[PDB]
C-alpha cells in the first residue's frame, strides 16, 4: 500500500523580510524533492536517487510552480491575519498538504488536500473530492471562494490523474528502495524497578517501511492499558526503530509475550524474556 | 509531480 | 493559535558498543511552531559538527527533525540532547540512556 504527499509551510517573520517557504514531497516515508526559500538559489532539488533521472524541464517546472505557490501562500498569510484580526507583530504559520493513496491497485484509493493555520486544521477537501470542510467562520469564507472558483473539480482532476500517474512512476523508478520490506531485528530487555517490579521492553530495529504493530500480552491476552509505546523514530540510515514497554511483577515476567507484526516478516514474531 | 495551480484563501 | 512542546528521544543508530563508531541521534518531534534549537552534549559541552535532517511535519501538523553526529561511545562518557523552544521557559536536557 503506497502514497504520495506534498507538503508546504509558510512562516512569517515580522520585520525580517518575507515569509519563509518550504515545500517537500514524499513517496511513503521517503522524501524525494525539497524547496527552501532560505537557500542561496531557491529551487526544487532531489532528495532520493530515483528522481534524478527526471530531466531539466521537470526541475524547472517544479521550481516554477513552487515559487508561484510560495507567492500565493505569502498572500494567504496576509488574508488570514485579516480574517482573525491579527496584528503585524507576531509570526504565523500556514501549512498545506496534498496527496493520493493507492491500495490495490492502479487508480486513486483516496485523495487529500488540507490547510492548517497556526497549528490547527483550517480547510479540507472532503473524501468525495467535491465538497469542503471548514473549521470555523474564517475557513467558511475560503470555502465559499473555493466553491465559486470550482477548485474541487480542478483538484479532483489532479488527484485522480497526475498524482496517481506519477506515484506509479516513482514507485517503479525507485522500486528497489520503495517496494522493499526489511524486517525488524527484535529483542526484549529487562530492568528492575522499585517495589518488586520490572520493565520489559520489546525492541524493533532496522525495519522499513515505518508501519509496525508491537503488542504486549499477559497470559496470551493483549494488554491495552499500561503499555508504553514510543513514537516510531528514524535510525538515520533509512530504517526505523520502535519499542513497547510494560511494567510487571518480579517473578511474573514469563507470563508476558511481545508480538511484532511487520510486512517484512514471513510471520508474526512472539518474544518472551 | 506537483499540481500546477494553487489557490487563494 | 496552538503551541505544542517537543517530544525528544536520544539514542544511537546501531546498538552501542564501546570503542566502535556509531551515530548519536536526537529526534525532536510533535512541536509547533517550527523554530527550535537543539544541541548534542558530551560530558556537558556542545559537540561540534552536528547535522540535522530537513524540517518536516506530521499528519497532525506538528514538526519534526533528526539531529545527529558520528561518535564512538566509551564507558565513561555521558551524552545528552539540549532543546529550546518557545513552549519551554528554560532549555530541556535529555540524557542518552544506553541500556534503556
Ligand atoms: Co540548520
Amino acid at each position: 500500500s503506497h502514497s504520495m504527499r506534498y507538503f508546504s509551510a509558510a512562516v512569517s517573520r515580522p520585520g525580517r523580510g518575507e515569509p519563509r517557504f518550504i515545500a517537500m514531497g514524499y513517496v511513503d516515508d521517503t522524501q524525494f524533492v525539497r524547496f527552501d526559500s532560505d537557500s542561496a538559489s531557491p529551487r526544487m532539488e532531489p532528495r532520493a536517487p530515483w528522481v534524478e533521472q527526471e530531466g531539466p524541464e521537470y526541475w524547472e517546472e517544479e521550481t516554477r510552480n513552487t515559487k508561484a505557490h510560495a507567492q500565493t501562500d505569502r498572500m494567504n498569510l496576509q488574508t488570514l491575519r485579516g480574517y482573525y484580526n491579527q496584528s503585524e507583530a507576531s509570526s504565523h504559520t500556514l501549512q498545506w498538504m496534498i496527496g493520493c493513496d493507492l491500495g490495490s491497485d492502479g487508480r486513486l484509493i483516496r485523495g487529500y488536500e488540507r490547510y492548517a493555520y497556526d497549528g490547527k486544521d483550517y480547510l479540507a477537501l472532503n473524501e468525495d473530492l467535491r465538497s469542503w470542510t471548514a473549521a470555523d467562520t474564517a475557513a467558511q469564507i475560503s470555502k465559499r471562494k473555493c466553491e465559486a472558483a470550482n477548485v474541487a473539480e480542478q483538484r479532483r482532476a489532479y488527484l485522480e490523474g497526475t498524482c496517481v500517474e506519477w506515484l506509479h512512476r516513482y514507485l517503479e523508478n525507485g522500486k528497489e528502495m520503495l517496494q522493499r520490506a526489511d524486517p525488524p531485528k527484535t529483542h526484549v530487555t529487562h530492568h528492575p524497578v522499585f517495589d518488586y517490579e520490572a520493565t520489559l521492553r520489546c525492541w524493533a530495529l532496522g525495519f522499513y517501511p515505518a508501519e509496525i504493530i508491537l503488542t504486549w500480552q499477559r497470559d496470551g491476552e493483549d494488554q491495552t492499558q499500561d503499555v508504553e509505546l514510543v513514537e516510531t523514530r528514524p535510525a538515520g540510515d533509512g530504517t526505523f526503530q520502535k519499542w513497547a514497554a510494560v511494567v510487571v511483577p518480579s517473578g511474573e515476567e514469563q507470563r508476558y509475550t511481545c508480538h511484532v507484526q511487520h510486512e517484512g516478516l514471513p510471520e508474526p514474531l512472539m518474544l518472551r524474556w | 509531480k506537483l499540481p500546477a495551480q494553487f489557490y487563494i484563501l | 493559535m496552538i503551541q505544542r512542546t517537543p517530544k525528544i528521544q536520544v539514542y544511537s543508530r546501531h546498538p552501542a558498543e564501546n570503542g566502535k563508531s556509531n551515530f548519536l541521534n536526537c529526534y525532536v518531534s510533535g512541536f509547533h511552531p517550527s523554530d527550535i534549537e537543539v544541541d548534542l552534549l558530551k560530558n556537558g559541552e556542545r559537540i561540534e559538527k552536528v547535522e540535522h535532517s530537513d524540517l518536516s511535519f506530521s499528519k497532525d501538523w506538528s514538526f519534526y527533525l533528526l539531529y545527529y553526529t558520528e561518535f564512538t561511545p566509551t564507558e565513561k562518557d555521558e551524552y545528552a540532547c539540549r532543546v529550546n523552544h518557545v513552549t519551554l521557559s528554560q532549555p530541556k536536557i535529555v540524557k542518552w540512556d544506553r541500556d534503556m
